[PDB]
RNA sequence: UGAGAAGCAUGCUGGAGGUAUCAGAAGUGCGAAUGCUGACGUGAGUAACGACAAAACGGGUGAAAAACCCGUUCGCCGAAAGACCAAGGGUUCCAGUCCAACGUUAAUCGGGGCUGGGUGAGUCGACCCCUAAGGCGAGGCCGAAAGGCGUAGUCGAUGGGA
RNA sequence: GAACCCACUGUCGUUGAAAAGCCAGGGGAUGACUUGUGGAUAGGGGUGAAAGGCUAAUCAAGCCUGGUGAUAGCUGGUUCU
RNA sequence: CUCCGGGGAGGCGGCAAAUAUCCUUUGAUCCGGAGAUGUCUGAAUGGGGGAACCCACCUACUUUAAGGUAGGUAUUGCAACAUGAAUACAUAGUGUUGCAAGGCGAACGAGGGGAAGUGAAACAUCUCAGUACCCUUAGGAAAAGAAAUCAAUUGAGAUUCCCUCAGUAGCGGCGAGCGAACGGGGAUCAGCCCAUUAAGUUAUGUGUGUUUUAGUGGAACGCUCUGGGAAGUGCGAACGUAGAGGGUGAUAUUCCCGUACACGAAAGGGCACACAUAAUGAUGACGAGUAGGGCGAGGCACGUGAAACCUUGUCUGAAUAUGGGGGGACCAUCCUCCAAGGCUAAAUACUCCUGACUGACCGAUAGUGAACCAGUACCGUGAGGGAAAGGCGAAAAGAACCCCU
């Protein structure tokens, strides 16, 4: 999804990063409680945060 | 920070004591070092140097100002 | 040469020599062919998942050098070469030169 | 105290008899937290991400166990636990 | 009866510790030898 | 079979290498060196089972109970064989489960194996402020080099500070 | 005269419970006393109310690594026909 | 994690199977190049400290509470600027900014110090030996180097390395031992300057050539017998610029990976040559406290010897081209060179590491201490010492189920 990410602005990317970090926390809590059956969700959130930070470094 | 002549660079050197039975033991030869104050007229002050008597003879032959300039050129604080 | 998952091969070495079938998987230099090289596995019951055990028959892998691609036209073992027909690399039978039938 | 650190402070709830009794009787939440988290950070994270009021936080660190598995020895990491007391009846 | 080893962690570290070894050139040579030999633990 | 170091044939085991002849090169031959490494004997089912404070019975569980649990008796310590702190150790703490090895016997028991829990501080201690002995030490003095000593300082509790 | 610090006598122990002890007696016990913590002195050196004592179960010259495969007119051993 | 290139059907690293969620022809896993991120300790550099910890200060932005983000704050040396005592001018001292250095690591190089065991059948001169070891400091090499050199028909012609000369001439309690040179044959070859200043070297940029970091294609075998299995037997066939090697159920040129050969690069790196600009060479202009001498030592194969020559701790001390040094005491004559100022490639020394290939080298008590989770377990306060331990089967097809316990 890096091609879709690259078509956005720095300010949009920072909001996306905040949303993804909150979502990662929620996924971690759900897994810890045991309500989550899909761990690829947390893997995708982790990789998405990494991609957003890479794109921010590239764009700034 | 050593026994080194500021003018000539002389320093202790190693050698042997040789007895009448030709036993050899290590020794050192030390330079005739001492401190001496020299009037520097261009700078209106005494400069204190650690030097040998041979360095004193060199200063006698060449003048204090030339020797001081040479030491400064070699990079000494005089 | 190359042998892929969907191909139709014939066994040229081992106890299954002469038999033919469709390959199920390729991994490293071992290949599994449907219905060939069967072993009997004595399976103990799996306590957590129930699954009362028994003697089951499954396939065992053969070395890839022991199978040959089957030529549909001649029903004979053949070798695989490469040719750039038009602008794409394709597999071809060495004996005849025609392209390899797709699964 | 920024959002990135707030989202990292808390790790998960603790499931045990002591934690369950504390929650059922005294209204206390037991959390696993970052080894470097402070009491102020834990309080801010809890109030932000759960919308409750915190009166005080108690923390404790349990050193990891060294155990032999197979022929090789190993050690588990240290765990820090937070006992978060909530105001009146909440959560 | 009293034996020779009477442990004290502070004395152990101040006599044989990393900074004690680094404080002198001979201690640094000790560290170099242990690194060259490949010791898993350099100091006490 | 030959005078010998040895050779040849073949039964059984074993499951993939071996090698004529003639030359060529040697980590080329072991019984001893109180030789070196590993394995196994004799002594011999012999000595010993680690404070001479001491045990007895009923019931339980268990494949099995002198040693575990419950109960009823007996005995020993009580300026320590009781209760704490520092140092030192590091999970030995608690619960469930197991008994091969560990426990100088057996063990259902354990400081043993496995699994899961457990250490909550403004007031206790440390950290922190302060310094002793002593250590290090900008410049500095001294020394072939490495280095020695030392000023201003800076550390250092076994002591002072809610 | 207890604690505490010592070690004069005897039995036992000597492949010990212990590479210096137990037991029964014994000496000092407000002093040149005993003791915790942390420091200083390093090998022909230190320290010693002095025994060549002690300096990590090692002391008429500690331990470790190098010179080093020291040298040994001495002892032992030296392999099939 | 991103981009560029390769590749084309599987993949989510190993012990280590299974399991789930899954990813992937809208091109995954994987391979090469270039970027992004990169906690704490450690030269460790904001202060401290028992390494991986404790405590800070100053700017700018941000927040309302008790915080966050980014940057700066070590020492020494040099340069510039500012400030500034005794003390009048100054100097010392102080501060800021900029630049540089420190630490680690095989061997080889250069320099500063420097043993004893041993041999002499004892031992002191001597030997061991400028060895072991300690210390300082470079480079891809270093050092040396262009005659104040040898030679002795008046000839050679800068350094360095190899073979001879030769165990010769000599030195030596004339013992034990130490041990040249001249000349000849080779390797490599190269000279250039002292103030308008050379050869050369180092940087940056440009151009050209080559090399290197992924990869693609790559020939040709059937029947029969034994056998669990054929690559082995028997009978015929094909390729070869490919019969190197490895694997496949026993021994394969023709089954697989490969081999000979022919191709291949977005992007990056190395080297060589040519120009451009810097900078260096290069504080030095023919060499005075120098040559020589007295005293004490050291180096020369050369131990004070008939002892020349080189270095100097101490005391002295010229002439200066009608001049000076050497030719092994010394004198005369002849011959030869020009010290007291510099730079310079190759032939030479080595292997921590990278790629390819090789062995009348070892095959688990061998070969590295270590084929295996080894500098580990274990021992020691510490420096330090230091092991043992490889093999089911082609494939787990690793023994469902029954019986004793
Ligand atoms: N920091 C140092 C302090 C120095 C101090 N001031 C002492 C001093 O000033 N000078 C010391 C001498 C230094 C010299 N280099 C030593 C030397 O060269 N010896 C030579 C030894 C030769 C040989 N190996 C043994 C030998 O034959 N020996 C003899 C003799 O046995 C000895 O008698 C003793 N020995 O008992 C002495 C008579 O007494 O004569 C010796 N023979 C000789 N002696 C003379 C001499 O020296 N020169 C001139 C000539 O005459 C020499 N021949
Ligand atoms: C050589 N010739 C002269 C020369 O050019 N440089 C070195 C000058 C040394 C000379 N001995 C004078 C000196 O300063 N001695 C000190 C001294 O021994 C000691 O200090 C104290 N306080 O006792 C030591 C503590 O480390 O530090 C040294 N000095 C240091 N300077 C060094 C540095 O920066 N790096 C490396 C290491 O050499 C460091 N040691």
């Amino acid at each position: 999804k890096t091609k879709d990410l690259r078509e956005k602005s720095v300010e949009e990317l920072k909001a996306l990063l905040d949303e993804q970090q909150l979502n990662q926390f929620r996924l971690r809590m759900a897994k810890a409680t045991g309500q989550l059956g899909k761990s690829h969700e947390v893997q995708v959130a982790r990789k998405t945060i990494a991609r957003i930070k890479t794109l921010l470094t590239e764009k700034q | 920070m050593s026994k080194v002549c500021q003018v000539t660079g002389k320093r202790p050197v190693v050698g042997n004591n040789v007895s009448h039975a030709n036993n050899k033991t290590k020794r050192r030869f030390e330079p005739n070092l001492h401190h001496h104050r020299f009037w520097l007229e261009s700078e209106k002050r005494f400069v204190r140097l650690r030097l040998t008597t041979k360095g004193m003879r060199i200063i006698d032959k060449l003048g204090i100002e030339k020797v001081v300039a040479d030491l400064r050129a070699q990079g000494q604080k005089i | 040469a190359k042998i892929k998952k969907g191909d139709q091969v014939i066994v040229i070495a081992g106890k299954e020599k002469g038999k033919q079938g469709t390959v199920l998987s390729v991994s490293e230099d071992r290949v599994k062919v449907e219905g060939l090289n069967l072993v009997k596995k004595h399976q103990k019951p799996n306590r957590v998942t129930g699954a009362e055990g028994g003697i089951v028959t499954q396939e065992a892998s053969l070395h890839i050098s022991n199978v040959a691609i089957l030529n549909a036209t001649t029903q004979k073992a053949d070798r695989v070469g490469y040719q750039v027909i038009d602008g794409v690399k394709t597999r071809v039978y060495k004996s005849t030169g025609e392209s390899v039938a797709v699964a | 105290m920024n959002n990135e650190r707030i989202y990292q402070v808390l790790k998960g709830p603790v499931f045990s008899e002591k934690a369950q009794v504390l929650g059922d009787t005294a209204g206390v939440q037991v959390f696993k937290v970052d080894i470097n988290a402070t009491k102020l950070e834990i309080k801010k994270a809890v109030e932000k991400l759960f919308g409750v009021e915190v009166v005080k936080v108690n923390t404790t660190i349990t050193k990891g166990k060294t155990k032999r598995f197979g022929r090789t020895l190993g050690r588990r990491s240290d765990v820090k636990k937070a006992y978060v007391t909530l105001k009146a009846g909440q959560d | 009866m009293k034996r020779t080893f009477q442990p004290s962690e502070l004395k152990r570290k101040r006599v044989h510790g990393f900074r004690a070894r680094m404080a002198t050139k001979a201690g640094r040579q000790v560290l170099a030898r242990r690194r060259a030999k490949g010791r898993h633990s350099l100091t006490v």
